[PDB]
RNA sequence: UCGGAGAAAAUCUCCGAAUGAUUAUAACCUAGACUUACAAGUCAAAGUAAAAAUAUCUUGACCCAGAUA
């Protein structure tokens, strides 16, 4: 229950934090987010929350996605809504250990 | 004396169980083959 | 139902990766994140197509490239436009000369001489230990005579003191056309130093088209210079000081780890202890501690504590 | 209808873990973690804990 | 110092020095330390200790190579490519 | 000594530092999208109607290495641009110039048709020789 | 709670807390998680990890547990090999 | 008592569950979070270990009695 968007776009988010939750997909994973057992999605690493529209493409393997995806019209494909996470620093820095 | 009898025993155990979880694994694979003996051996080979 | 259905996975996938591509009004992950010459080439293609032998070897999956006569003709024909990639890639333009981007013409070649005729082809993006490179090495660019030069090696990253600088580890000026024995050496040849567990640092080779005799004597080092701190230097200043007569032709570019050679020239010759590197991350993030962690297992107080051992107080 | 059973290692160890299985299906045995022995090792049903 | 000390049997130091030359200061001592306690005592311990430890490997073959990690593995394809492309 | 000055942190600018220590972040997610996008290097090769094109390209969308079969050199010793050879000797072309630049570790997703396309096989078959190496390291944590 | 008693004219420990919680001398309580013990077979894996562990009590909880103990069970307690050593007390605590 | 659908979140309109079969047998440990009066309930990076990744689809406390080791 209390399905929703637990983070709102532009929030610092930090690693682990869950972002929104939903029975169903009305959001996808994106970059640097995470998908769960019961499809809630988290963050990945350490950033901003950003949700943008993209275009989908599903595994090859799958027949229901492959042939719906196929059978579109020529001109335009469909389209999804994704949950991004912009990391915010660098992995690491290097420093002087010691001088020998 | 308590660990040297769980010790061995574990130990005659572990040997023998390789060839125990080959003859599992056997036994499975055939109790597969049975299922397309007919499924698709038998039954479909009369519905040529 | 009047537009036709794309029937296959692949046309599919095609289309969607161009739409991305394109600028969308909508936010998007990418926002965040002569004539001579062609009938000549006809020309070659009908006499290849003629060749039975060459169409029997093909039906038959047996026919294969020569990769040394194409390298030569990618160099010659196309090469220098993905020269010019991988020198953005590295980023060599947006450093060496603040964003700006020369396109490399000259096929430079540079090998370094191990024992004997085993020549370590120093490519763009190459890796080469700092051991092999302890001598200089042989640079053929083919200039052809009267034809004004001057060749420069730098190492990008380090300066350990200064981030943005760049050592020269050696300068040879006024190169009268593709012999090299005749530069006037301004700075001797150091051996590559890339301190230990710094990562891989990136040096390249550029060479200027010299149009007029110009004495850098402000540039001149005294040679033997064992001072590193003198070495120091930043191409844009000395390119703008003579851009007038200077515009680059040349790239070549290898990476280098640390190596035992690079323990010797620290010591040796740069006559000063060598300094040590380590990758240090930023120390994991916990949220405020709390008087009481409720429903917080018993993990909760080691991850504030600093010191693994008890203490006692006053007692 | 199904039953809870203990499926025990036969590996020489004590370890067991309960499982389900169905009234008419035949004794289970399955390949499972022992973590004393840190291997996988053949589970065989010895008795049953409760019908559920 | 690892050379001039003659407690150390000669074939060790050789052995030793070659093994742990990044340990080695360019005065030629063997400068080895720890930071993982409150208490010098226990510092010092673990100093001396991989000290003895340091004769003992030198002083046993390490005739097991083990398996190769993966960044053994990295070590070893990059270092492959470096030869083919060295064979010019 | 002057020398023996060091600044307290390094500054290693080099863009490919902490890609090549193994130490660099990878996109983890897009988990119901194909493919996934946890390469530090991806290898694209596209059958056109009558041209096979192979690139390289770094997660951030700039290509590094790229072997085509309209470029003039490798035409005229090649006798159809479309071909299962073309699709063998257009791969040992690519792997020089990736060993030249240095990309030792790369990812290539195939899908399952593509994947058990001879011609394919064979492409893979010489970046194998060459040393190139089809799967990335995982990354170090 | 017996607030007075008749014999000694104290407060009684409620010895329900006794059995079922731990006090650090810090402030803490430690209790288990209710269920850990039933119908394991079928409990998640996960859930079952959540069951097992050791978890503290919140400021309101603690405020109970507090009156329902006397200061006998409140004392630091100089036990020889003690595994809650260095949980009596805690640590980089600004708040 | 809890779950699913509508009204659309206050009372109303409807269906189901006190499981079921399948099975690759699905480990230990540990950042950050969701939910929540309490209690119970969710998701999960990293590390290690097994194997050669995967469990898929659709619920009752404490006490007290047991069972085996
Ligand atoms: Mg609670
Ligand atoms: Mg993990």
């Amino acid at each position: 229950k209390h399905y929703g968007i637990k983070k709102m776009e532009g929030h610092y988010v930090h690693a682990g934090n869950i972002l929104g939750t939903q029975r169903q997909f009305r959001w996808h994973p994106g970059a640097h987010v995470g998908l769960g057992r019961n499809k809630c999605l988290y963050a990945l690493e350490e950033g901003i929350v950003r949700y943008t529209k993209d275009v989908y493409v599903p595994n090859p393997k799958n027949t229901e996605a492959v042939d719906l995806v196929t059978s579109l019209p020529k001109g335009a494909v469909l389209y999804k809504t994704f949950v991004h996470v912009v990391p915010a620093k660098p992995e690491g820095t290097f420093k002087l250990v010691d001088m020998l | 004396a308590r660990r040297q009898a769980r010790e061995q025993r574990i130990a005659e155990c572990m040997a023998k169980m390789p060839q125990m979880i080959e003859n599992w694994r056997k036994q499975k694979r055939e109790r597969w083959e049975k299922i397309q003996a007919d499924k698709e051996r038998r039954a479909r080979l009369q519905a040529e | 139902e009047r537009l036709e259905k794309y029937r296959s996975f692949e046309r599919y996938r095609r289309r969607a990766e161009q739409e991305a591509r394109a600028p969308h009004w909508w936010r998007t992950y990418r926002e965040h994140f002569r004539t001579q010459k062609l009938l000549e080439r006809k020309h070659f293609l009908r006499e290849l197509r003629a060749n039975v032998e060459e169409e029997r070897a093909a039906r038959l999956r047996t026919a294969s490239i020569p990769l040394e006569a194409v390298r030569a003709e990618w160099e010659r024909t196309c090469g220098p436009y993905h020269k010019q990639r991988l020198a953005e890639y590295y980023g060599l333009y947006r450093d060496l000369f603040h964003g700006a981007t020369f396109v490399p013409w000259v096929p430079l070649h540079v090998a370094y001489a191990v024992g004997e005729e085993d020549l370590i082809p120093v490519y763009h993006g190459n890796e080469v230990t700092p051991t092999e490179a302890s001598r200089a090495p042989e640079v053929t660019y083919e200039a052809d005579k009267d034809s004004l030069w001057t060749l420069l090696f730098i190492n990008l990253d380090g300066h350990l003191l200064e981030p943005d600088a760049e050592y020269v580890h050696w300068l040879l000026t006024n190169i009268p056309s593709n012999r090299v024995a005749e530069g006037q050496e301004t700075c001797p040849y150091l051996p590559p130093f890339p301190a230990r567990g710094s990562g891989f640092h990136r040096f390249a080779f550029l060479l200027f088209k010299q149009d007029k005799p110009i004495n850098f004597s402000e540039d001149t080092r005294p040679s033997p210079c064992y001072q590193l701190a003198q070495r120091t230097f930043r191409t844009f200043d000395f390119y703008k000081r003579h851009q007038e007569a200077m515009t680059p032709a040349g790239l070549a570019f290898f990476q280098c780890r640390w190596d035992d050679s690079v323990t010797h020239t620290f010591h040796q010759l740069l006559d000063m202890r060598e300094p040590v590197f380590e990758f240090v991350r930023p120390p994991p993030y916990h949220p405020k501690q709390k008087r009481f962690p409720h429903e917080q297992p018993l993990r909760y107080l080691d991850r504030y504590r600093d010191s693994h051992e008890p203490t006692y107080g006053i007692y | 209808k199904t039953i809870l059973v203990k499926l025990v290692s036969q590996a020489g160890t004590g370890f067991s873990f309960n499982h389900k299985r169905s009234r008419l299906r035949e004794k289970l045995s399955l390949l499972h973690y022992d973590p004393i022995v840190n291997k996988k090792v053949l589970f065989v049903e010895q008795k049953k804990i409760r019908s559920l | 110092h690892l050379a001039s000390a003659d407690w150390i049997e000669e074939p060790v130091r050789q052995k030793i020095a070659l093994t742990h030359k990044n340990k080695i200061n360019k005065a030629g001592e063997l400068v080895l330390t720890s930071e993982s306690s409150r208490y010098q005592f226990r510092n010092l311990a673990e100093c001396l200790q991989k000290i003895r430890d340091m004769i003992a490997e030198a002083s046993q073959v390490p005739k097991e190579p083990s398996k190769e990690d993966a960044r053994l593995q990295r070590l070893r394809i990059e270092k492959m490519n470096r030869e083919r492309l060295r064979q010019k | 000594k002057e020398n023996e000055a060091v600044a307290p942190e390094f500054t290693n600018r080099n863009p490919r530092n902490l890609e090549l220590l193994g130490v660099a972040r990878k996109e983890r997610g897009w988990a119901t999208v194909w493919p996934n996008r946890e390469f530090w290097h991806r290898l694209r090769v596209v059958k056109t109607q009558h041209h096979v094109e192979a690139f390289v390209e770094h997660l951030n969308g700039q290509v590094v290495v790229s072997a085509s079969t309209r470029e003039w050199a490798i035409k005229k010793h090649l006798y159809s641009t479309r071909n299962v050879v073309a699709c063998e000797s257009i791969g040992r072309v690519l792997a020089q110039r990736c060993l030249e630049a240095g990309i030792n570790f790369m990812v290539y997703q195939p899908t399952p048709w593509e994947a058990s396309s001879d011609s394919i096989k064979r492409l893979q078959n010489a970046m194998t020789e060459s040393g190139v190496m089809l799967r990335e390291p995982r990354r170090i944590y | 709670l017996t607030y007075c008693s008749t014999r000694k004219g104290k407060r009684k420990t409620v010895k329900s807390v006794v059995h079922r919680f731990l006090r650090l001398h810090s402030g803490l309580w430690l209790r288990r998680k209710a269920g850990y013990k039933k119908k394991l077979w079928k409990k998640s894996t996960a859930r079952k990890k959540r069951l097992r562990e050791f978890v503290f009590c919140s400021k309101t909880q603690s405020k109970l547990l507090d009156k329902m103990t006397t200061s006998f069970w409140k004392r630091r307690n100089w036990y020889a090999g003690d595994p809650y050593q260095m949980y009596h007390d805690r640590t980089n605590l600004r708040v």
